[PDB]
This record gives C-alpha cells, structure tokens and sequence, in this order.
C-alpha cells in the first residue's frame, strides 16, 4: 500500500462521511466518491496534495449537475411553468416569488391556482398575486384542477401573459398517493408545459432520490428550485434529488418574503453541502 | 460451550445496520455512537456456538432501540388533560415553515372531539397568506369556534382572546397555531417567546417533518434551547418515510414523539410506541 495509496483512502473516508452527514443519498455518496477515487489514483512520484483532491472534488461534484450558468430567462413566449413538489415544500409561495422576479424583469405574467385540495389554496395564491400586483386565475367551486390549469393557461394565452405560472397541491406519491402521481402526469400531458419545476425542501433526507424519482418517471422534470436555503441544512438531499432527474437547478428560495428568491450558484452549493 | 464475542464477530453486522439507520434518517452522528455502545456491550459476552452472532446482534440493537424509546414516554396527553384542573388546558404548536403544524392541529381538534373534549383554535400566524382562511376550513368542518383576534391584531392578542373566551365559556382546551419561523431567526423566535409569555401554555408541540433528514434534530436542538418543549409530533409518516428522528430526539435530547401524521385527513394521526417504530425500521 503506497503512502499515495493511503492518501487517496483516508481522504475518500473523510469525504463520504462529510457527505452523507450533508443528506446526500448513500448508495450515491459512494458510487460518487468510487468515480473520484478513481481519479485520483489514475490523474496528475508525487504524495498527497489535499488542494488537488478538493479540486476535483468540486470538478466532479459540479459535473454532477451542470458546472454553466443557469438560463432563467424563457426561450419562446407565452412559456408555461408547471410547479410540482411534496406537501408543504413551498410551492405557492415560490409561484409568487417567480412570478415578482419576472414582473421586475418587464415580463407580463399571469398566476394559475390548480390545487383544489388545500383548503384556502386558491386564496394563498391570490393575496400573492394581489401582493405584488400580478392577476391569479383560480375557480374555488372546481374539483377539476386540470379543467382549471387549462383554463387559466388559455385565458392567459389569449390575453398574451409572456409567463404563465401554475400551482398545484402537495403530493409524496407513496401508497395512495401513487394516484397523485398518475394525476400529476395528466395535467402534464394536458398542458403540455414548458417547464416542469420540482419545488424542494432544502432539509429533505433519505428519500429525496426515490421520491424524484418516482415524480419524474410520471412527469419529466426540467427544473429545480430548492427552498429554505435561509435555514441550516446542508442541502445534499436536494443534491440527491436533482441527481435522480437530471434536473437543471434554476433558483433557491431564502426567505418567507415575496422577493427572496435568487438564482442557483453551484460553486457556494457545493462549499455549502461541503 | 458459549463463544466470547470478539470486535472482529461484530465487524459485517455493524456495517449493515449502520446503513439501515443511515437510510432511516438517524443522523450520522447518532447512528455512530449507537453502534458503538452496541459494540462496547457485546465485546467479551459470551454466545452458544451453534447461534449465529449476526443474529444476538441485531436482536441487542432492537431491544436496545426499544428501551430508549419506552424510558422517554409520558403520561398520555388525553389522561393529562383530563387530569388536569386547568380549564382551558392550553397547547400551543410551533415549528419550522410547512412541516404541518396548521394541518395537525384540525387532527389533534379531531382525536379530542372524538374524547368528548371541547376546544377551540386561536389562529395566531397573522403572518402568511390566508393562514387565517385556511384555519377556518378546518374549525367550520370540525365545528369548533376559530378565535381570529381583533382586525390587525399581532399573535400574542389573538391567543390572550382565545383564552379568555376559552375561560368564561369552560372550554376544555385551546390549540393555538403559530406562523412557520426558522429556528435560526432571532425575530421570530422572539415573536414565538412572546406569545408564550402570554398564553402560559400547559402544553408545547414542536412539530417536525418526517421526510427531513439531519436538519430535523438541528432544528429539535435550537428550539430546546431558544424556546422549550415538552414533546413532538412528526408529519408526513406516509410518505414511505422511516423516521429515524424519533430515535435522535429520544439518545440525544430525552425528547418524546407523542403522535405520528401519516396523511392529509383528520383522522389521519395515530399514537407513537417504541415497538411500532422498531418495526417500521426493521421490516
Ligand atoms: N423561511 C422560508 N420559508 C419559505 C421559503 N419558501 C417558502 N417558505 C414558507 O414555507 C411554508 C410553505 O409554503 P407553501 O407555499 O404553502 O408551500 P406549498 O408547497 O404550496 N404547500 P402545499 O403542499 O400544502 O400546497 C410557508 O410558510 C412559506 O412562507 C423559503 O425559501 N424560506
Ligand atoms: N401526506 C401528508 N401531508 C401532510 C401531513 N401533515 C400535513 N400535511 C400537508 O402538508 C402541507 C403543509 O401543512 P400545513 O398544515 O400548512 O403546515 P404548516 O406548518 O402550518 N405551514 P406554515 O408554516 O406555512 O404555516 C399541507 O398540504 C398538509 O395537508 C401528513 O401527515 N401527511
Ligand atoms: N367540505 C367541503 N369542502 C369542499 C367542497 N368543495 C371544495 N372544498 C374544499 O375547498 C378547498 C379548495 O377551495 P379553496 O382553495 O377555495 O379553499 C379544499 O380544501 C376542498 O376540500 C365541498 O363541497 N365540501
Ligand atoms: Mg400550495
Ligand atoms: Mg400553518
């Protein structure tokens, strides 16, 4: 066992605790830090530098879900939002949080309420929209919340929103929600969105993997925002999701407020999740 | 006749459950001194030659896991409450933004109607988006009175009112919901220290999210000691969920989960037991 050698193991060590202790899935951590491993047996007589170990560490970690700066500005207009994501990760809020950064950014945009399960669900949504001056469209006597995703998206179509941004209920997708799911990939194929949006809690634990997983089997996810990034988790759960989906990570939410919403910096992620 | 138990007999086994309570949210830290004092136990016990260590092993563990959840049970809330001289007997909810609070009080309104208990909810998030709206659904279904407070009023009036209504009315309890806050934040957790100096309350509820992984005990252990609690509920159980958080609240901060949320419906609430939880995690 070369001093090399040991370098390279006692480092990985270090790194998959450091990493599972941050959330990330553990099958991952390993499967991650194997690939890292790897390259530092095969890459760059020499002993161990620490500052090259970390370096590619970053370099594998960023590869892990884009290095590029994320695009947020639509690429054809009207472009419809769909946000999705498990019961009480900050869904509506974050509907009126995008919908304030757009409208600062001249865009005309128009608020869709879809969740017809939460009780004042379309009322959330309107006092946000009422907030920060954007119109919300929402029927509280429908039980359809396709009917009202699709009607909304075409008024707002017709009266020529640029950005139409849908709402709608909570969902883990486990045992009888395994029908939320199969309602969830309805409303997709309905509105045909631009934009699958995977809004997650920045503390989600051991099951982010399979539970982005399993909503992006029923509903292909384009985009992710990770919210609560103003509390102390670390995040690596959300790593994890975004991992599951091959989702592009767009914003991070970082407060209760209607403005505090800002775009996804990788290389503070990763510092962060350490 | 009986094998002596050696570091090397433990080495396989302790691996595997280390992963089985990683992938069921104990955090790190915890999983590691658990497996600890489970090794430190079992080096130089003796064991029949023909039994299988692997099994003695994971046998200590569940037995072990079960005895530190058994020793942090409470008396059960219902008897305290109607134990209780005090009318109302007053609970208040708090906890970090979205883990359920709102939604697990109409539950809690739900088992206590179902014990002939009256009770009333003072809605004091004054704060977010029809929070006060979104209580109101649920006390009209339930019918139960909501207290909404003055036109403007802050969280500390809305749950003084509550009370006093609660008070010359003879109502059994008072729930009061509080606005999602960080446990990080100063402010809010001022706001939340506030209306606890006000109401008195009889009863404290931190609410955690079962789906939360190694953030769940952190925010368990800022609001032990920025606020106090006497026990927690977890939501979200449904969700495939394992909840190893129950574990780490009971090894590291003598805390009891009293309730367990696994849906969206009233009824959707069922009691904590330390053997139903070795079970879920072990099977
Ligand atoms: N501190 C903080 N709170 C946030 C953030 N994003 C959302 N919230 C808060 O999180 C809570 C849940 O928000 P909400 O929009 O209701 O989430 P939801 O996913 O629509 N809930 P539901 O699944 O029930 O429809 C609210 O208290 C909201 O203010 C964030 O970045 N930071
Ligand atoms: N599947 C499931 N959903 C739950 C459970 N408990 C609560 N929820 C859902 O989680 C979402 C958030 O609940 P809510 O009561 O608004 O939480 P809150 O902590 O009061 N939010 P806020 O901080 O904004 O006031 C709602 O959709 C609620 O129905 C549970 O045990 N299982
Ligand atoms: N009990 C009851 N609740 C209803 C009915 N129609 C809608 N709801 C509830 O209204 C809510 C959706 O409308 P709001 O967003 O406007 O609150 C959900 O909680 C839904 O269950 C009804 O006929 N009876
Ligand atoms: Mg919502
Ligand atoms: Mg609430």
């Amino acid at each position: 066992s070369t001093p090399y050698e040991k370098a390279v193991d006692e480092f990985i060590k270090d790194l998959q605790k450091s990493l599972i202790s941050s959330d990330v899935n553990v099958k991952l951590v390993f499967s991650l830090t194997a690939k890292i491993k790897e390259r530092l047996n095969k890459e760059k007589s020499v002993l161990e530098r620490k500052e090259w170990f970390i370096s590619i560490v970053y370099d594998e970690l960023s590869k892990l879900f884009g290095g590029k700066e994320p695009n947020v500005n639509p690429t054809k207009l009207p472009f419809i939002i769909m946000l999705v994501g498990v019961q009480g990760s900050g869904k509506t809020t974050t509907a009126g949080k995008l919908a304030y950064f757009y409208k600062k950014r001249g865009y005309k945009v128009g608020l869709v309420a879809a969740d017809v399960y939460r009780p004042a669900a379309y009322d959330q949504l309107l006092q946000l929209g009422n907030q920060i001056g954007v119109q919300v469209y929402g029927e509280p006597n429908n039980q359809n919340p396709i009917e009202i995703a699709k009607k909304g998206v075409d008024i707002f179509v017709k009266n020529k929103m640029d950005i139409i941004i849908v709402d709608t209920a909570g969902r883990h997708g486990y045992g009888e929600e395994t029908k939320l799911l199969e309602e969830m990939k309805e409303m997709y194929d309905v509105l045909k969105p631009d934009d699958v949006i995977l809004v997650i809690d920045a503390s989600i634990g051991q099951k982010a993997y399979d539970l982005a997983s399993r909503f992006h089997q029923a509903s292909p996810i384009g985009s992710v925002i990770i919210t609560k990034m103003d509390g102390t988790a670390k995040g690596g759960g959300a790593l994890s999701a975004v991992v599951a989906t091959g989702a592009t990570i767009k914003f991070i939410g970082t407060g209760e407020k209607i403005d505090e919403l800002e775009t996804f910096n990788a290389k503070r992620f990763v510092s962060r999740i350490l | 006749k009986y094998k002596t138990i050696k570091e090397d007999d433990l080495n396989d086994v302790i691996e595997e459950l280390r992963f089985q309570l990683l992938d069921s949210d104990v955090s790190y830290e915890v999983t590691e001194k658990i497996l600890e004092d489970l090794k430190n136990n079992l080096i130089g016990k003796k064991v029949s030659r023909r039994e299988e260590v692997e099994e003695i092993v994971i046998n200590t563990l569940k037995k072990s896991i079960t005895e530190i959840l058994t020793k942090n049970q409470k008396t059960d809330l219902i008897e305290k409450i109607r134990s209780s001289g005090k009318k109302p007997f007053v609970i208040i909810f708090f906890g970090v933004n979205g883990v359920g609070k709102t939604t697990t009080i109409a539950k809690v309104v739900n088992m206590l109607k179902k014990n002939n208990l009256s009770t009333i909810i003072a809605a004091s998030d004054t704060f977010r988006a029809a929070a006060q709206e979104q209580l109101a659904y649920h006390a009209s279904k339930l019918e139960v009175q909501l207290i909404r407070g003055k036109y403007g009023a802050d969280p500390a009036s809305v749950a003084f009112d509550a009370i006093s209504f609660a008070k010359s009315r003879n109502i059994d309890v008072v729930l009061i919901d509080t606005a999602g806050r960080m446990h990080i934040d100063s402010d809010l957790v001022e706001e939340l220290k506030k209306v606890l100096r006000i109401a008195k309350p009889d009863f404290r509820i931190l609410i955690l999210d079962s789906l939360a992984g190694s953030d769940a005990l952190e925010q368990a252990r800022h609001f032990e000691n920025n606020v106090g609690y006497d026990a927690v509920i977890l939501t979200k159980v449904d969700a495939d969920a394992k909840g190893g958080i129950a574990l780490s609240l009971a090894y590291e901060l003598k805390k009891p989960v009293v309730y367990m949320g696994v849906g969206q419906n009233y009824d959707d609430l069922i009691p904590f037991s330390p053997d139903w939880f070795v079970e879920r995690i072990f099977s």
